[PDB]
């Protein structure tokens, strides 16, 4: 009996996926371990990037061991031109790497001190992107029907907050209008 | 046949469960060769962390390593499968009337698990044992069965496949099902007409519609 | 005995495990050096991620119930600032078990002298004596070299005439008062450096440890500025603001004043409270109370502005409280006021000067919290100990707050109380020192806690000498509640006026081992001090009586 | 249920005689059938426990009024009022929802 929720994901939860993707890093260090579904890898070089998932580079980031590299499209340059072309369609919710909140939260808690110009700038962008896009959300769920929506591009995080609001109250919607015919 | 591979189709049941409205069919074939593999690693760590005390008169970090992953994985299905019982718990009744009736499949050894037949059955039992000295005794004659009336009803429900659920839509493009303008697939709903189907773009709908989608793993959950 | 590096290599072997580890560090016990220095030593351990337990350790007495019922798997142990002066190889016993034995104990201790018993005989430690004290110390060395293992009338008189000549110059040691040399939280960042950890916070850390005591002399502290100043030049967050910045926003050098709770509270209440500033102008008095005000009237300050809260105060008054003091302190033999401080500033929260963290945690340590009755208090106190421990991080800055909402009302007490005392002029200048009781006051209830008196006892000796010839003379101070009858009795040491000449030396450890060795009248050392005792109010006067006789001092 | 070592269902829900034995009977015989799936894995489970995934994967706990030391599975953590131990999240699972532990 999962109790809580139970229908919609945990906000942990989706961490708990997230952490699952692979990312670069750059190791310090120079057994075996097969472990089961990393793959990897050979003994890493030091000064050398690698391919590897995640919960792993968090766990050898708390001991300082290696240092990750920062995702092409966690910049503030980056950041911009995507709010620059995420006002200019709001119907649309753009290109999202569909984890980049929980990223957000994920790679600011250790690695901060890893990225370039990580300082009250980033915090300041998503936390932006995080609100113009939400607004968008509520806006564009006016045009509630049964059954269709496009969500188009939409964070896990993001759905994961409205799901049981929406998949609720399309099921008093739709149970009325199926039902009526 | 990988072992990445069966994680990844161990986390899409996870997800595709936790989603549907609905029990789904119990995957052995995976499941089983998962919990031989964990059976297997749990001695290995344990043997090579003993044996790692015999160079003592280095590094914690494979160990560390390998222990918090298998933390993890041996969340992950132990998520999977109390949720099951859970749907199992609601849907009891429904799978009693799916059993007694010959089409289409029953639970059989596939449907549910051979762990889960037993809890299945078990619950089952001492519920209607505990119904039956608390409440019926004291036993109306028409409610002797429980079953349809019909009305209301009594459950029969939930097998609700018209139940949204939140729909990304992922899998192999030969260029199958790919109508344009961008992608498959149908759709066809009973009451509408089609949208249809767009792959880049996640798109909630009724359960019912895309279950056949949901069979070949054609859009994740 | 060794080097830092080569002891933590030691206590690295002996560590990892499974089920490992096991260690225990031992927190002893109510100083905040000992925070200072664990909780660096913790995150030092997390680094690694070595499996650790922690001891709220109160009673020296106390470490004997742990020590000999819960150990098993432990194969290295620590402690910290207990067993220079006692030794635990006989309190413990040990029993050596299995050379290269089993379990090491590393003692970690600011205090002098050493014991004797634990230096050299090499079985629990494993000592942390270095580098301070090494020295010699050539009496400790021909302490046991001679004595171990020790015509024929002739060559035995001659024999015997040594050892007594050896057992004259050894009783000289030992036997001595108990005095701080440098704050272990020192060592255990000289330590940390040679591992090549510079982490600001645990810098902080290590700043707060130096800052912990100066409230009680420093002695050596006057020259640890350089081994602070120097690593707070060896970081820096920025080279110029960039203002704020929100993150690193970190310590810098400040004018800071020995000045009480200036960032946290109204500058008129912050003189008023202020340690050393209720000496020199005699605040007690209410025709020394004007005095200050004339402070304010040489400041061109309004009393209304005095009275405000420091965070609100205009910019013009900020700007100008590093020269106006200047200006005018001066002239009232304030001068020694301005320090050169340690500020670290968490930005938008405010920021807090070295010392008045320090203010903080001890607030938190007695308040915000037969033998059943002193062991569930204690117990308080221990529950107590991590609600001080939390104040640290950074993280949680929502409770330190309530640490100073309080340090402000201790004062309040404090402050009350001691005026209280010199109202009725309850000073006994006796003949060989200075002796005081409180038979009597309110809120005997903060006065519980060890170094509440200790604050007390120190606001006290500060105020009676200015100095104020002649002869600073060591502070005795005793309280009553409940617990039938404790009546708590505390040590002090001699203040000098910023010109110090010598370290002086407690003498009242070994004045109070006399009297246990005496009649030992209801006398209890149960406290971790050598210079806190208990007492029962039947014996505490022949108790007195013979304190005053016969004066080792 | 409760949790390391159940070992036995006992002074859990507070309810206790005050709710109907019926109930009761059907509880006892349903953790009775709990159990059997806790004797089929193998996982090992822990079923019972770990509802919330393991950070990362070592934690704090300051004791909470609980003597101990009852620790005996794995290791003799020794329980002591006013202790926290930094230890992994394996036992903590198990040992957090009897009530020693307090702070994750």
């Amino acid at each position: 009996l999962p109790a809580h929720l139970q229908q919609t994901f945990s906000p942990e939860e989706i961490q708990f996926i997230v952490e699952n993707e692979p990312i670069k890093i750059f190791p310090r260090i120079t057994w075996q371990l097969i472990t089961t579904d990393d793959k990897a890898l050979n003994n890493m070089v030091a000064m050398r990037s690698t391919e590897v998932v995640l919960w792993i580079a968090l766990l050898l980031k708390q001991q300082s061991k290696c240092s990750i590299v920062a995702p092409q499209w966690l910049t503030t340059k980056e950041l911009d031109r995507k709010i620059q072309y995420e006002k200019t369609h709001p119907d649309r919710f753009s290109e999202l790497p569909w984890n980049w909140l929980v990223l957000a939260r994920i790679l600011f808690n250790k690695a901060k001190d890893d990225f370039h110009d990580p300082i009250h700038e980033l915090r300041g962008k998503i936390q932006d992107l995080r609100e113009i896009r939400q607004i968008k959300v509520l806006k564009g769920l006016k045009y509630l029907n049964e059954s269709h929506l496009q969500l188009d591009n939409l964070s896990l995080l993001e759905i994961n907050e409205l799901r049981p609001f929406i998949t609720e109250i399309m099921d008093k919607l739709r149970e009325i209008h199926t039902a009526s015919l | 046949v990988s072992p990445q591979q069966d994680f990844s189709d161990l986390m899409k049941s996870w997800k595709n469960e936790r989603c549907s409205p609905e029990l789904l069919p119990y995957p052995h074939q995976l499941m089983k060769r998962l919990l031989n593999r964990i059976s297997m690693q749990s001695q290995l760590i344990e043997n090579i962390s003993m044996g790692f005390l015999d160079m003592q008169n280095e590094s914690k970090l494979p160990l560390l390593c390998m222990e918090t992953e298998l933390e993890r994985l041996k969340f992950v299905i132990r998520s999977y499968i109390r949720c099951r019982l859970s749907k199992i718990d609601k849907f009891s009744l429904y799978l009693r009337q799916l059993n007694e009736d010959e089409n289409s499949l029953i639970s059989l050894t596939d449907l549910l698990s051979k762990d889960e037949i037993k809890y299945h059955d078990t619950h089952s039992l001492i519920w209607l044992k505990l119904v039956n000295d608390s409440i019926l005794k004291y036993m109306p004659e028409e409610l002797q069965a429980i079953n349809d009336t019909e009305g209301s009803v009594n459950m029969i429900d939930e097998p609700d496949w018209n139940k949204f659920v939140f729909i990304h839509v992922n899998g192999p493009p030969d260029g199958e099902n790919e109508f344009g303008k961008p992608c498959y697939t149908v759709t066809i709903p009973d009451l509408k007409e089609e949208v249809e189907l767009t792959i880049g773009s996640i798109y909630v709908m009724r359960y019912e519609v895309i279950r056949d989608l949901l069979r070949d793993d054609k859009v994740a959950l | 005995i060794s080097q830092f590096s080569e002891a933590y290599n030691k206590i690295l072997r002996n560590s990892s495990s499974h089920s490992s580890c096991q260690l225990v560090i031992f927190v002893s016990c109510l100083n905040i050096d000992a925070l200072c220095a664990t909780k660096m030593l913790s995150l030092l351990f997390k680094k690694q991620l070595v499996q650790s337990q922690i001891v709220p350790i109160f009673g020296y007495s106390e470490l004997r119930r742990h020590y000999s019922q819960l150990d098993d798997n432990i194969n290295s142990l620590l402690l910290v600032g207990f067993g220079g002066v006692i030794d635990l190889e006989a309190f413990l016993e040990i029993d050596p078990q299995e050379q290269s034995f089993r379990r090491d104990i590393y003692v970690l201790d600011a205090h002098r002298p050493w014991n004797l018993d634990n230096i050299f005989g090499s079985q629990i430690i494993q000592c942390f004596d270095d580098g301070t004290v090494d020295d010699t110390l050539g009496e400790q060395k021909e302490a046991y070299y001679k004595l171990l293992e020790l015509n024929d009338l002739s060559k035995r008189k001659q024999r015997k005439k040594q050892i007594h000549e050896y057992e004259g110059v050894l009783e000289e040691y030992y036997s001595q008062g108990t005095t701080v040399v440098n704050s272990i939280s020192a060592q255990i960042y000289s330590l940390l450096s040679a591992i090549g950890e510079t982490n600001l916070s645990n810098l902080w850390l290590n700043i707060l440890g130096t800052t912990s005591l100066d409230i009680a002399y420093a002695q050596v502290y006057n020259r640890l500025y350089p081994l602070l100043q120097d690593e707070v030049k060896r970081l820096t967050p920025s080279s110029r603001n960039s203002v704020k910045t929100p993150d690193t926003l970190t310590l810098n050098i400040q004018p800071d004043y020995y000045l009480f709770l200036l960032r946290h509270s109204s500058l008129y209440d912050s003189f008023y409270y202020s340690n050393y500033v209720n000496a020199k102008l005699s605040l007690w008095n209410e025709n020394g109370k004007k005095r200050l005000h004339k402070m304010f009237a040489r400041m061109g300050i309004p009393l209304s502005t005095a009275q405000e809260t420091w965070l609100y105060m205009d910019h013009s008054i900020k700007r100008e409280l590093g020269i106006i003091f200047d200006k005018n302190l001066d002239r009232y033999g304030l001068q020694d006021i301005i320090r050169d401080g340690f500020v670290r500033t968490l930005g938008y929260r405010g920021s807090i000067s070295a010392s008045e963290f320090v203010e903080a945690l001890t607030a938190l340590l007695e308040v915000g919290n037969s033998a059943q009755k002193l062991t569930n208090l204690r117990k308080r106190w221990v529950s107590n100990f991590w609600l001080s421990w939390d104040a640290l991080d950074d993280r949680k800055v929502e409770l330190l707050n309530r640490g100073i909402q309080l340090a402000q009302d201790l004062q309040r007490a404090i402050f009350n109380t001691g005026v209280a005392i010199l109202e009725k002029k309850l000073i006994k200048h006796l003949r060989i020192y200075r002796l005081c009781v409180l038979q009597d006051g309110p809120d005997l209830d903060l006065y519980r806690n060890p170094l509440t008196l200790l604050r007390l006892g120190n606001w006290l000796i500060e105020c009676c000498a200015e100095s104020e010839d002649k002869q600073l003379l060591p502070m005795v101070l005793a309280s009553i509640d409940e617990n039938t009858d404790t009546y708590l009795v505390a040590g002090l040491t001699p203040r000098y006026p910023r010109g110090t000449k010598k370290p002086i030396l407690n003498n009242f450890s070994m004045a109070f081992q006399q009297i246990t060795a005496e009649t030992d009248a209801k006398v209890r050392i149960d406290n971790f001090e050598s210079s806190i005792i208990e007492i029962r109010r039947e014996d505490l006067s022949p108790f007195l009586e013979k304190l005053t006789l016969s004066g080792l001092l | 249920n409760g949790l390391d070592l159940m070992s036995s269902i006992t002074f859990s829900q507070q309810d206790t005689n005050n709710l109907s034995h019926q109930e009761q009977e059907y509880l006892k015989e349903y953790c009775d059938l709990i159990t059997d799936l806790k004797s089929g894995d193998l996982v090992d489970i822990d079923l019972s426990g770990s509802l919330v995934p393991p950070s990362d994967v070592f934690i704090d706990v300051r004791v909470l009024k609980d003597a101990g030391e009852i620790q005996t599975e794995y290791g003799v953590f020794n329980l002591i009022k006013d202790s926290q131990f930094f230890v992994r999240q394996s036992d903590v699972e198990r040992l957090i929802q009897q009530g020693y532990l307090q702070k994750i």
